[PDB]
């Protein structure tokens, strides 16, 4: 496949990976009561252990000859999922934070004394601001689009 | 007559001695 | 006829060793007396490294800005 | 003056010791020493330079006669592989019986030194081949160096010292270089190797006696002139050749295969030589391009005036450059040593993925000790450079006769550059330490496929694209109907793809997610290092914390606590604080390729593809893991020859550790204590007889974070010198 | 234009105890500093260089190693006991030279009989780059 | 009361607020879908 | 000697003067300002290069500037 890489469902060092964690958890398994606490609690984590590995090979992750998922990042279509969309969701939330402080800063400049408010939170103003970063991807294109993101004179 | 045990000390006790006097002796005084 | 920019202006700082270099103040007074070489006296909103918010500037360091 | 230093009256007035270390410290400094004008500067400048090639000379020339003298070259180049080269021998009256017995290696009839600067297997390469070729070449280089002293000598006296015109004719300077220095050197050598070493490495002993009697091809200089060149092409060597016998021997003088010889896995000598010749050949053309007296030609100043881009985006574009550069020698040394360091980093990649030495490729640890030897130097030289633009800015700049050229605009957006650059900085570090300590959680946790691995699937896919075929990118030269791989397939790619898909070499190693996570660390690092420098530069003249620097000079303790506090704050300081980040990121370089190169080495590049992810990996299967040897060097049960190693490794602890005083305290506790201790010698019997006569002081604040950057330096080369040769040697593999 | 006073011995010296921080050689082959006061009444105060000493009652005189000391005395004896000081500089050839305040009224009062050292008629943003005095003997800033 | 109010949104305990919340945000993501290391839904 | 500088952006607010540890400024009649006042430096021998005199001037920039040059047993604060 890309870059020499296998399947991670048909490759085979992966299920060898995933048969020698659950045997290891299992060890300290036979410690302890049947049905104590401790025993639930690794039977947890095994069944947990079994999903994680099964939900990998599901989605279709590429492992190489160490056994481990590997991501591909170049913007192959089959790959989008490991990084791009999450990249895409990143991007949002980090403009909605981004966007919801600069608009607090500068709804807040304009008081006699604006440090008052930056180191005692005026969190009334601030509840209305914070649901602008839904539509700050508009906002902050038709901010440039009309030339008052960027502070001229400067 | 072995080279290297002429010059070791010889380059390592007599150079650095004189050396450093003389540059003691030409750094630290009134000209 | 007063010299200078009017009491209560908005100029901009043109000394290029000024910490409010290319920055904007409010002009307090300009003295009138000549001989001086540094009337005008111009306030900022933000302090210099020195915690200082006041500065006096020649007649050709500061313009009146919009 | 009257007394030392005499180049400064006002050090030589100073009644404490300071005058005798800022002394020193300004030597060389001739811009700042008394009584200086524009041709004496030149002039010793020039001097200088002659004296530092006799010195190099001469360096060289010690090398060569004491490798003739107690070396094994006669041995070394009958089993070039099955022998230590010998560097010299070790007379140390301190040494113990058991270190006498343990340091005698090679075959010595004493305690020596093994050789790892690989100077065997290049002097064995280029043709030498008995300790009298040796003893000549020694011999030369010591004339050589003594003619270069003369040189320095004659044109220090009057009547024959250059003017200052002379000094600044660039275009007829150029013009010799390109076309004199480089052209016919390279020439020369082309001559030599096909004159010497290739024979050399064909049986024949070609020498100063008897090279007029032999040709060195059948049919010389007939093909030459009559155009048929492919003739000293015709017969290369056999694949089946050894290298110093006319067993499968060719008598092609010039090829172009591309690959190694296969039993010295280097490249072949006709290859170098046909490189030579070629790059001889455009250097020769190349270098009639400026004027001098003959009325043709260019004029440097008007190509760099007509560079002005229409609609002003450049502003005045490159207008009034060439005065700038002419009359600020800081700026030639700052641009000499940017192409030098570039070109040393370069010297360093290249000649561990392509060895052109004999038998180098085999000699692990000569090959670690060269590529960490040129990029620690390729750093200092890159650190040296931007200093050296931070001090052209501060005192050969003019702010008026560059007005609106691209200098004057670098300096008046100095801040977008500045603050983009941090970005960038900010950006790595946070997303490369992030992966890293995320990695190194999920296997603290027991869950290795939890990590985060990124393909560096660009890297692979460039070398797809050079014809490795391990990832399957099929690309070109690794297609099979691409114009590219079919222009080539009966030149050199036969050779080439040979080597590339060959996987025991170093020609394009195999690439995973450690040498993607790493590659960032070394960009972080770049960009970081970039960051300091380039800060230090922009704002040497000046910034909103201290707008009249220039007037300051380059190095100053700072401008008192007024203001906040003006700790660190000129461009010295700057470059202070970019040397750390310097030696940082060249060791981050240097960790990576040792540690690849010795897994690889051991046929275990596994081990490294699964432990360079998480940073635990590099401290425990890296730094701890190939560290036993060495600190085993010697303990309660005797000693080895690898106890020198494990001195050093402890001595360059020492070293760096101490750098950690003169960084840490500051000089007014050490002022206070050194007058106490005045107090305490003039009040004592019998010592008080003995009096100092210049006054005890503490360092300076410049000098004391000068000599604790040096500590520092010291210890870190120290220490890794000794880590990298004792683990590579005590394996040797 | 205000006489100096002229130093006075046989004033008596300061009730104390001796100390380590006291003159060292320099004062015997280069210099030292004289400073002396009146005090209207004996009292304790602190010595620039150790601990405690009395002022006896009348006038003073007191014998530093440095110039710096004198002025942390003097200014001590200013803020704090409200007296009036003047110190000398000796030197081994038996000279004295009266130096603070130089004329009589202090340097932080005006007087109308001082001559300007080192003033710059011109803002310190107006100062010429070093390349234009580049290989001349003068400074940026000495112009 | 209004004083609690003003002192309950100075900046350290706004933060700690904020950032508490936060965190519970995030451990009960992680909680209902752990070893996460794609977008799967599209 | 260290080598101290008035620049006639000083306003004469005297503060300098108070803050210098070895009496090296002074205060000289002046006619362009209010306070008729401006900064001497008479006895830059004595200058230890400590900058307090810099730390106290309100002018911006600095109206006193001191540059440090050679250094002296004076200049150096040495008691020995
Ligand atoms: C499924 C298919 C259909 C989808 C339809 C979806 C519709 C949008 C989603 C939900 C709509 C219902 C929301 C609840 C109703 C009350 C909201 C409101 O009117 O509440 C009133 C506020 C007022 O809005 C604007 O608020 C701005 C800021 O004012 C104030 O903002 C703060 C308000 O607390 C402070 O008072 C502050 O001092 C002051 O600046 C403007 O200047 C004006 O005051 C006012 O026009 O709306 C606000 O945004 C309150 C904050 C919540 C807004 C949520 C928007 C969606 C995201
Ligand atoms: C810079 C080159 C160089 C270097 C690094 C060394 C280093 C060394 N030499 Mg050596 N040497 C050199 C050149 C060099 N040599 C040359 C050109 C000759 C003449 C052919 C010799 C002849 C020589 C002898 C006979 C011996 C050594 C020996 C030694 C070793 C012990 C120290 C010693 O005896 O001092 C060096 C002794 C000398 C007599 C050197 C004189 C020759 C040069 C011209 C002196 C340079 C002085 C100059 C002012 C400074 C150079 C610039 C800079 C490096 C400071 C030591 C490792 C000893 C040894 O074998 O080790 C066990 C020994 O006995 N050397
Ligand atoms: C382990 C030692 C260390 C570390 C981690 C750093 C890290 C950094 N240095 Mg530095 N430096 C060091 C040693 C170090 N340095 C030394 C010894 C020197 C010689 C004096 C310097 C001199 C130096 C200079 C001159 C400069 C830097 C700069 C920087 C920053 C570059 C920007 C970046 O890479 O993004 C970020 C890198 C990171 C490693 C992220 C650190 C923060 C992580 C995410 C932890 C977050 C906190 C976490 C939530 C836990 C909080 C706990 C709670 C109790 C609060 C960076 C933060 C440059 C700079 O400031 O950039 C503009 C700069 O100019 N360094
Ligand atoms: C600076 C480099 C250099 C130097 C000094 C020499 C010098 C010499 N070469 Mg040589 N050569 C060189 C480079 C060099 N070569 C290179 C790069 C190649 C590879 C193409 C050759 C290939 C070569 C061959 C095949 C032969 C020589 C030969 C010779 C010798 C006689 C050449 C002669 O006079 O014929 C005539 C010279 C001219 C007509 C002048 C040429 C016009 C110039 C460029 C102006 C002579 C000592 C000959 C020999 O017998 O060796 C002893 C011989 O046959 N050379
Ligand atoms: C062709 C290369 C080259 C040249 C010609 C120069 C030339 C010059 N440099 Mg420069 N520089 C260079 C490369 C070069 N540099 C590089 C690569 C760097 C990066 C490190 C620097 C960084 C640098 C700085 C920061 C400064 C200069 C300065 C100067 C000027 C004065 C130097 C002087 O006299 O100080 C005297 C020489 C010394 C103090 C050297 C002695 C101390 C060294 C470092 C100790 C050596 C290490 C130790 C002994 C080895 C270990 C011992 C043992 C355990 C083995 C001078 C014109 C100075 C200047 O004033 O600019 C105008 C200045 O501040 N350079
Ligand atoms: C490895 C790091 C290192 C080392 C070696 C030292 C060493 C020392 N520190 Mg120190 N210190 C350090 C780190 C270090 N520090 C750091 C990082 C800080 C920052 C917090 C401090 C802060 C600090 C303070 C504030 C003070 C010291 C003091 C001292 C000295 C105490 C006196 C003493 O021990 O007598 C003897 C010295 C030693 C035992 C050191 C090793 C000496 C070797 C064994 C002798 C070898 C001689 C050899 C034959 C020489 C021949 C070589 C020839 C070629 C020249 C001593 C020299 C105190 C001091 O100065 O004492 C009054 C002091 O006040 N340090
Ligand atoms: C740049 C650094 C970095 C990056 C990129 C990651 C990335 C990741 N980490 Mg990790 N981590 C890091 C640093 C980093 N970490 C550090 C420094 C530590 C030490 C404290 C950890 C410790 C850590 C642990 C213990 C775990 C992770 C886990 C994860 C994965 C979980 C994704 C998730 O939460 O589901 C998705 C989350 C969301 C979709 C939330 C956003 C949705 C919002 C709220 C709604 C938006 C509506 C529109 C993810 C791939 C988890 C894992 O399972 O790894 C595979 C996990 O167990 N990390
Ligand atoms: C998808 C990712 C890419 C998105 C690109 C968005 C469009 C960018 C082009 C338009 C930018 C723009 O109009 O503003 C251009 C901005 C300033 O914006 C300009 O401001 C002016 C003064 O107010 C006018 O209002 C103009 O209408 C306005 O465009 O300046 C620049 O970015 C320089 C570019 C050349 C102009
Ligand atoms: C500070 C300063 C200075 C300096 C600076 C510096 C030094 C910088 C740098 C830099 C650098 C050091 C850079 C480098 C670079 C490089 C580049 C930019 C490149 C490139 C590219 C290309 C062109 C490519 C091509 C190719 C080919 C050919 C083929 C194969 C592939 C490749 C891609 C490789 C001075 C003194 C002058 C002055 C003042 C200022
Ligand atoms: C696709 C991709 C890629 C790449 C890419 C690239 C390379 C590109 C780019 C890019 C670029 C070239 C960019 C840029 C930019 C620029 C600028 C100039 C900007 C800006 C912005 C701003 C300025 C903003 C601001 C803001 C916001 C909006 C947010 C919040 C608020 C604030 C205000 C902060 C890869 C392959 C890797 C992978 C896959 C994906
Ligand atoms: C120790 C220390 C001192 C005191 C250091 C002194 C007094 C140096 C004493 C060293 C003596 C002279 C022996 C040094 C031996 C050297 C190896 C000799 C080098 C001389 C030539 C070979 C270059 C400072 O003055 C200081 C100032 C500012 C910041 C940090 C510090 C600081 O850490
Ligand atoms: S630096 Fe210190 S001693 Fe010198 S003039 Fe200024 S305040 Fe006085
Ligand atoms: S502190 Fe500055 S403004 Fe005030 S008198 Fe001194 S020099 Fe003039």
């Amino acid at each position: 496949d890309i870059a020499g890489l296998t399947p991670c469902k048909d490759s085979k060092q992966f299920a060898k990976r995933e048969k020698q964690s659950i045997k290891k958890l299992e060890s300290s398994l036979k410690l302890y009561a049947p049905d104590s606490a401790p025993a639930l609690a690794i039977n947890a984590t095994i069944e947990k252990t079994k999903r994680r590995f099964d939900n990998y090979g599901k989605q279709g992750l590429l492992c190489g000859a160490d056994g481990l998922p590997h991501l591909i990042v170049s913007g192959d279509q089959r790959h989008w999922g490991e990084f791009i969309t999450p990249g895409i969701l990143f991007l949002y939330i980090a403009g909605w934070i981004g966007w919801v402080g600069r608009s607090y800063l500068i709804a807040i400049r304009d008081d006699k004394k604006p440090t008052q408010k930056e180191i005692i939170i005026d969190v009334p103003l601030a509840t209305g601001l914070v649901f602008r970063g839904f539509s700050w991807p508009i906002a902050a294109y038709r901010e440039l689009l009309n030339g008052e993101l960027v502070a001229k004179d400067v | 007559i072995n080279l290297p045990s002429l010059f070791v000390p010889l380059v390592g006790l007599l150079f650095p001695a004189v050396a450093m006097a003389s540059l003691f002796l030409h750094v630290e005084k009134r000209l | 006829p007063p010299i200078g920019p009017k009491r209560g202006a908005k100029v901009k700082i043109l000394r290029q060793e000024s910490y409010w270099y290319k920055g904007t103040g409010s002009v307090v007074a300009v003295d009138q007396d000549p001989n001086t070489r540094y009337p005008v006296v111009v306030r900022f909103n933000k302090v210099n490294y020195a915690n200082v918010s006041t500065n006096n500037y020649a007649l050709d360091e500061v313009e009146e800005v919009k | 003056a009257l007394r030392f230093p005499r180049f400064s009256q006002g050090l030589a007035q100073d009644p404490t010791t300071r005058r005798i270390w800022f002394g020193i410290a300004t030597a060389h400094d001739f811009e700042s020493h008394d009584d200086i004008t524009e041709g004496r500067l030149y002039q010793n400048i020039f001097a200088s330079h002659f004296g530092q090639l006799a010195i190099i000379f001469l360096w060289t020339s010690g090398n060569l006669f004491h490798v003739a003298w107690q070396g094994n070259f006669e041995a070394w180049v009958q089993d070039p592989l099955h022998v230590r080269p010998i560097a010299h021998a070790i007379w140390d009256p301190h040494f113990g019986q058991p270190a006498v017995e343990a340091f005698t290696r090679g075959g010595a009839l004493g305690p020596v030194n093994i050789a790892y600067s690989g100077v065997y297997q290049w002097w064995y390469t280029i043709g030498l081949r008995t300790n009298e070729d040796l003893y000549t070449g020694a011999i030369f280089l010591l004339f050589l160096s003594f003619i270069s002293l003369l040189a320095g000598w004659l044109h220090l006296q009057p009547k024959w010292k250059p003017s200052v015109s002379w000094f600044k004719n660039a275009e007829s300077r150029l013009n010799h270089h390109l076309s004199g220095l480089f052209g016919v050197s390279s020439l020369a050598w082309a001559g030599h190797l096909v004159h010497v070493a290739i024979p050399g490495s064909r049986g024949e002993y070609v020498r100063w006696n008897n090279f007029l009697s032999v040709l060195p091809h059948p049919q010389g200089l007939g093909p030459l002139f009559t155009g048929q060149w492919n003739l000293y092409a015709q017969n290369p060597d056999s694949s089946n050749h050894l290298f110093s016998t006319s067993q499968g021997a060719g008598t092609a003088i010039l090829t172009l295969l591309g690959g190694f010889h296969p039993q010295t896995q280097s490249l072949w000598l006709t290859d170098m030589a046909h490189h030579h010749l070629a790059i001889a050949i455009l250097f020769l053309i190349g270098g009639h391009m400026y004027r001098t007296n003959f009325g043709i030609g260019h004029s440097i100043k008007y190509i760099l005036e007509a560079h002005i881009p229409p609609g002003g985006r450049l502003g005045r574009g490159h207008k009034g450059l060439y005065d700038t550069i002419n009359n600020s020698i800081h700026f030639q040394l700052g641009l000499a040593l940017a192409s030098l360091g570039v070109i040393t980093s370069l010297v360093a990649q290249h000649m561990y993925s392509l060895p052109a030495y004999a038998f180098i490729a085999q000699d692990f640890t000569t090959q670690a000790a060269l590529y960490t030897h040129h990029q620690y130097i390729a750093g200092f030289i890159m650190t040296g450079a931007f200093a050296h633009g931070a001090i052209f800015f501060i005192r050969d700049y003019n702010p008026e006769q560059n007005a609106d050229n691209v200098l004057a605009r670098m300096l008046e957006h100095k801040e977008a550059i500045i603050s983009h650059l941090s970005w960038a900085s900010l950006f790595l570090g946070f997303h490369t330490l992030g992966l890293y300590v995320h990695n190194d959680v999920m296997l603290a946790f027991g869950t290795p496929e939890k990590q985060i691995l990124i393909e560096p699937i660009f890297a692979q896919w460039i070398q797809s694209a050079h014809g490795k075929t391990s990832y399957g990118f099929d690309v070109l030269l690794s297609s099979t109907n691409s114009p590219a791989l079919n222009a080539g397939r009966s030149i050199w790619l036969p050779g080439w793809l040979n080597a590339i898909n060959e996987n025991s070499n170093s020609l394009f190693l195999t690439i995973g997610p450690g040498d993607f996570l790493v590659h960032h660390a070394i960009a972080l690092g770049l960009h970081t290092t970039t960051l300091i420098l380039v800060k230090g530069a922009l704002d040497a003249r000046g910034s909103k914390l201290m707008p009249d620097k220039k007037d300051f000079g380059y190095s100053f303790p700072c401008d008192g606590p007024g203001r906040g506090g003006t700790c660190d704050i000129s461009a010295w300081d700057a470059f202070y604080l970019a040397v750390f980040w310097m030696l940082n990121t060249i060791g981050w370089v240097t960790f990576y390729w040792h540690w690849k190169h010795i897994t690889l080495w051991q046929g275990n590049v596994s081990q490294f593809n699964e432990s360079s992810t998480y940073l635990m990996g590099w401290l425990r299967d890296y730094l701890w893991l190939n560290s036993s040897q060495l600190i085993n060097g010697y303990n309660p049960f005797g000693m080895n020859s690898l106890s020198v190693w494990a001195w050093m490794f402890l001595f360059g602890h020492l070293v760096w550790a101490t750098g950690f005083m003169f960084l840490i305290s500051w000089r007014g506790y050490w002022q206070e204590l050194i007058e106490t201790l005045a107090w305490a010698h003039e009040r004592t019997p019998l010592a008080n007889l003995i009096r100092w006569r210049d006054k005890p002081v503490a360092l300076s604040i410049v000098q004391a974070r000068l000599v604790g950057l040096v500590h520092f330096s010291v210890g870190y080369i120290f220490t890794y010198a000794a880590f990298l040769i004792a683990s590579t040697s005590g394996k040797f593999g | 234009g205000f006489t100096p006073p002229e130093l006075d011995p046989n004033t008596p010296s300061p009730i104390f105890g001796g100390s380590t921080g006291g003159l060292l050689r320099k004062a015997q082959v280069e210099e030292f500093y004289v400073i002396t006061w009146e005090s209207p009444k004996e009292q304790i105060f602190e010595m620039p260089t150790g601990g405690a000493a009395i002022m006896r009652e009348g006038p003073n005189l007191l014998k530093l190693a440095r110039k710096e000391q004198c002025l942390a005395l003097g200014t001590r004896l200013r803020s704090k006991y409200k007296i009036k000081y003047q110190f000398y500089r000796v030197f081994p050839s038996g000279e004295v030279q009266y130096l603070h305040p130089k004329d009589g009224v202090y340097p932080e009062k005006v007087n109308p009989g001082r001559q300007g050292v080192g003033v710059n008629f011109r803002s310190i943003g107006k100062n010429v780059s070093p390349i234009e005095v580049k290989f001349t003997g003068k400074q940026p800033y000495d112009l | 009361m209004r004083d609690l109010k003003t002192y309950l949104s100075v900046a350290p305990v706004a933060s700690t607020l904020w950032f508490a919340a936060l965190a519970g945000l995030l451990i009960e993501i992680n909680r209902f879908f752990p070893d996460a290391l794609t977008f799967p839904f599209f | 000697s260290h080598s101290v500088k008035i620049y006639d952006t000083c306003i004469g607010c005297t503060q300098c003067v108070r803050a210098c540890p070895t009496d090296v400024l002074e205060m000289i009649p002046w006619g362009g300002c209010k306070a008729k006042q401006i900064a001497s430096a008479p006895r830059t021998e004595d200058c230890v290069g400590c900058k307090r005199c810099e730390s106290a001037c309100p002018t911006d920039f600095l109206s006193v500037r001191v540059y440090l040059w050679h250094e002296t047993t004076r200049s150096m604060g040495l008691a020995y």
